[PDB]
RNA sequence: UCAGACACCAGAAAAGGUGUUAGUUC
RNA sequence: GUAGCCAAAUGCCUCGUCAUCUAACUAGUGACGCGCAUGAAUGGAUUAACGAGAUUCCCACUGUCCCUAUCUACUAUCUAG
RNA sequence: CCAAGACGUUGCAUUCUUCGAUGUCGGCUCUUCCUAUCAUACCGAAUUCGGUAAGCGUUGGAUUGUUCACCCACUAAUAGGGAACGUGAGCUGGGUUUAGACCGUCGUGAGACAGGUUAGUUUUACCCUACUGAUGAAGUGUCGUCGCAAUGGUAAUUCAACUUAGUACGGGAACCGUUGAUUCAGAUCAUUGGUAUUUGCGGCUGCCUGACAAGGCAAUGCCGCGGAGCUAUCAUCUGCCGGAUAACGGCUGAGCCAGAAUCCGUGCCAGAAAGCGACGAUU
RNA sequence: UGUGGAACGGGGUAUUGUAAGCAGUAGAGAUCUGCUGAGAUUAAGCCUUUGUUCCCAAGAUUUGU
């Protein structure tokens, strides 16, 4: 089955990108080292461009 | 040592070489452990040996309670910062890494365990299961 | 004081490159009388690879009846045209060819094979063969006549269809297939009534068979004994160069050993790799080949953008468990396996869940144009 | 403990033996061409006394007992009588 | 089942053999 | 042979012995001294500060290493002279 | 060997070469051979000892310059030895190490010390061969296509869990089988990770083009992401059955049968550039 | 003289992360916001092409049963 990713937040087919868990035990689904990297400089989703979080609550 | 497991633990990328210090992960009252060997290691020219989730080690805790330092006591590796690939696909990292305390029956030394533990530990040894919180 | 096992395998040298493009069938399954008359090899193209999602159905494993992701490879096979036929003798000495008969009718794809230089030849290639052919079909007969009586081994030539392929090549890549099955009349029989017809991969092999694939590897060109033979790096503090092997002998024999690891070609080099499934084959026409039954969503194998330098998969392909030897776009032999094997794992059945074609060319994230405007406003 | 199951193939030109001290390998042999081996005794008659005595002590060696104590562990196949 | 083959010389022993060919004595 | 000091850059025997640090040290440090063959301007014993001096450990750090991989310029390489 | 394994008995320094110079220990690296077998395979004798057997393997560390050694571990096991006490135009230079210097002992002294202690330049291959890869004239009329296969090399290894089975046996097996691993090997790049001159896109600093926009310079200015390629036992795939046997057990009374990880072939790599065949066209 | 080849162009694909310009009832004039998942790059070892443009009916050498 698909999963959304968090960064992203477009669909991870099987077998793309990392799945991390923090030392909290939640789990975050990155597809592509680009989200997994921007995640971990703990970038907004919210405020990047590309996201799609970002574009569904502006506009 | 390594046959007081229950299961057969699949290959998985090794990210806890020796004299690497991982966290304690109960409470048993240490604060790190040492690797000092990796059971189950062959005989490879120039290679150390090395640990992943669910692997059994010999660890000495370098920071803890004084009567729990100065000795060899078995480990089990729970939590890993290497990432490493499940059959299914998945590629797993966690945030640090850890390991408990146990004897080598396999029971763990500690009452509870924080944090998540690797679903491949849980399952090769049920006591890490039973006083896990979270298995993931 | 210590050990340490030899460094790389004394079986596979010399270390030369490849005196062949395509790979040779060094061996032929032996041949059953009671079994019918087939094929036994084909020759296809490596388009590329790509990974999938099988539930693994075996009893005792850790992970029955969940599922598992493996990497698969494509291999484009439009059918193969059968142009001759080759008899072979046993002798004390070895095999002989005793004859070869060919087709009336060569296409421009095979007889490309025989010339160096196409545009500037006259193209006379089989010519008076063809004149032969139509106006005596004794003699055509009487060498029929000599396989079936003398020849113990039966091989048809065949080339490859490289026009129907994405491919810059025009020379049709030709070989023998050995045909193993009933008796050397009926080989001879089967020959002769498929000249110049076509056969299709899903005839010969059966969509589970362990095969053997052939081919030379992707040539990496010179390289030292760090990377050809896998030897430890010297020092950082070595004088004049650490990627090398530092002693190459004793005093006595006062010889460099053949057994010592060099410097040179690692790579471009004769493969033969045992034991490889058929996860699927599919068909060329059919626009649900890269659909499975668990999936739907009619697609086709050819990931979105095409399959990286090597184009759009348009005939008939087979999809391999593993990797196989050599780069994308390389001609690539199949062979059936020599070997008896019985085990769960060579004889399970295969059925997939998903066929991965986002596009390779990145990091795709979207399997077909239709859902990738649905996500895209 | 427990019991030997025989069976007897090609009209007797293979023998073989299951369950031999409760192993789970069952041990076939054929035996030599001109004897015949039928139905705890077995029988087997020919014409070439040799070619019966030694499909008879191919038999016995098959059916071996391995790494045990041979006073405790007496389980095998034996020949019982040899006449014309 | 790794016989023997010409002095110097390229080296071997006690003791043995259900080896064999002979002999000596009860 | 006093005050001192020491298996000390001086102790053969010697991997001296005990403690110390390490999972493990013929290391290092502390203490002991019938010291092959220590010792007082041939200076003895301390000693802050200084030292591209000799030595031991610890944190930080790292391709030193597991276990190698990749990139760049100049070579090598091919050509003219 | 001998009988009361004692007593006995039989076996497995020299100065010839080099002083018109053979680079002097250890480690590292890499290869190969021997068997006087540590483990694995096969039997045999009451966890214990032998026979065939060198196929494959024989570790990570603490100290010490050390070969021996000794320790903490792991491991199926951590056997021994040769190769100019294998291996410095291969490395390192810790031991050795001329000249500096200190100490102790010895000497009236200069000095000595096979005592300790620090510091102390490690040159050269482009030649021949060998090895490793790369071309290549010519027999076969010429050029090409498809092959044959002499000979050479060769490759896989080990463990654990489960089922057998708490059965046989009187606490505890074993074959088959199954599922995973260890070491080794040949590939491969779908996914993941690494790499960045895609100088591809974005960002930042100082200066410069008058400003904005766009750019340049900083010996690739720096930072984030970065396709493609390359690559990772950091990622994936793949790696078997025939025959003769040795130990040894039988059969009949030499011959034949049984039996090892051994030998030899199937399999795999090379293709004799002076081994060969079939075939196509032949100005 | 071909379902030719090359040069570009278009589409797909992928990388980055919303360009230049303009307006503002945004802003204590850095920055925000609309057009704007836009723009830029995209085979140099990506795919594809009824797109346009252009090129090629060869020169030299060696070759016999």
């Amino acid at each position: 089955r698909v999963h959304t990713c968090y960064f992203c937040s477009g669909p991870v087919y099987p077998g793309h990108g990392i799945m991390f868990v923090r030392n909290d035990s939640k789990v975050f689904r990155f597809c592509r080292s680009k989200c997994h990297k921007n995640f971990k400089m703990k970038r907004n989703p919210r405020k990047v461009a590309w996201t799609k979080a970002y574009r569904k609550a502006h506009g | 040592g390594r046959g007081a497991a229950s299961g057969t633990k699949y290959r998985m990328t090794l990210g806890l070489p020796v004299q690497a210090i991982m966290n304690c992960a109960d409470n048993s009252g240490a604060k790190n452990l040492y690797i000092v060997s990796v059971f189950g290691t062959g005989a490879r020219l120039n290679r150390l040996p090395a640990a992943s989730c669910g692997d059994m080690v010999l660890a000495t805790v370098k920071k803890g309670k004084p009567d729990l330092r100065k000795k060899i006591m078995p480990a089990i590796v729970v939590r890993q910062r290497k990432a490493w690939r499940r059959k299914d696909g998945v590629y797993l990292y966690f945030e640090d890494n850890a390991g408990v305390i146990v004897n080598p029956k396999g029971e763990m030394k500690g009452s509870a365990i924080t944090g998540p533990v690797a679903k491949e530990c849980a399952d090769l040894w049920p006591r890490i299961a039973s006083n896990a919180g979270t298995v993931v | 004081k210590f050990e340490q096992p030899r460094h790389g395998s004394l079986g596979f040298l010399p270390r030369k490159r490849a005196s062949r493009q395509r790979g040779k069938v060094k061996a032929f399954p032996k041949d059953d009388a009671s079994k019918p008359v087939h094929l036994t090899a084909f020759l296809g193209y490596k388009a590329g690879m790509t990974h999938i999602v099988r539930d693994l159905d075996r009893p005792g494993s850790k992970m029955h009846k969940r599922e598992i992701l493996e990497a698969v490879t494509v291999i484009e096979t439009p059918p193969m045209v059968v142009v001759g036929v080759v008899g072979y003798v046993e002798t004390p000495r070895g095999l002989r060819s005793l004859t070869t008969v060919w087709a009336e009718h060569l296409s421009e794809e095979v007889k490309r094979r025989f010339y160096k230089n196409w545009f500037k030849s006259k193209k006379k290639a089989f010519t008076k063969y063809a004149k032969k052919y139509a106006e005596s079909t004794q003699s055509i007969n009487r060498e029929l006549e000599r396989i079936k009586k003398y020849c113990s081994v039966v091989r048809v030539l065949a080339h490859t269809q490289i026009r129907k392929t994405p491919l810059a090549q025009k020379k049709a890549h030709l070989m023998e297939i050995q045909v193993n099955g009933g008796s050397v009349a009926d080989k001879v029989e089967w020959a002769r009534e498929h000249f110049e017809k076509t056969v299709d991969i899903k005839s010969t092999f059966e969509q589970n068979e362990m095969i053997d694939v052939i081919g030379v590897t992707r040539g990496k060109g010179n390289e030292g004994t760090t990377a050809r033979w896998g030897t430890k790096r010297l020092p950082r503090k070595t004088h004049r160069g650490l990627r090398k092997v530092a002693c190459i002998g004793a005093w006595h024999p006062a010889n460099v050993q053949w057994t010592v690891a060099r410097a040179g070609n690692a790579g471009y080099m004769h493969r033969t790799q045992l034991n490889s499934k058929i996860y699927r084959i599919g068909a060329g026409d059919d626009a649900k080949n890269a659909s499975t039954d668990f999936d739907a969503t009619e697609k086709r194998i050819t990931p979105m953008g095409g399959f990286v330098r090597y184009g759009v998969v348009e005939n008939d392909f087979v999809m391999l468990n593993g990797a196989t030897p050599g780069p994308v776009k390389r001609v690539l032999t199949l062979r059936k396996s020599l070997l008896t094997h019985t085990s769960r794992k060579a004889l399970e059945p295969v059925s997939l869940k998903w066929i991965d074609t986002a596009s390779k060319f990145g990091h795709g994230r979207f399997q077909t144009p239709a859902e990738a405007k649905q996500f895209l406003g | 403990h427990f019991p030997i199951n025989i069976n007897l193939t090609e009209n007797g030109t293979v023998v073989e033996i299951r369950n031999f001290l409760g192993e789970r390998i069952t041990r076939v042999i054929k035996c030599l061409p001109g004897v015949t081996v039928s139905i705890d005794e077995i029988i087997l008659e020919g014409n070439s006394l040799e070619n019966v005595s030694q499909s008879a002590a191919n038999i016995k060696q098959i059916c071996n007992v391995r790494n045990k104590d041979i006073r405790k562990f007496l389980d095998g196949i034996y020949v019982s009588e040899r006449g014309n």
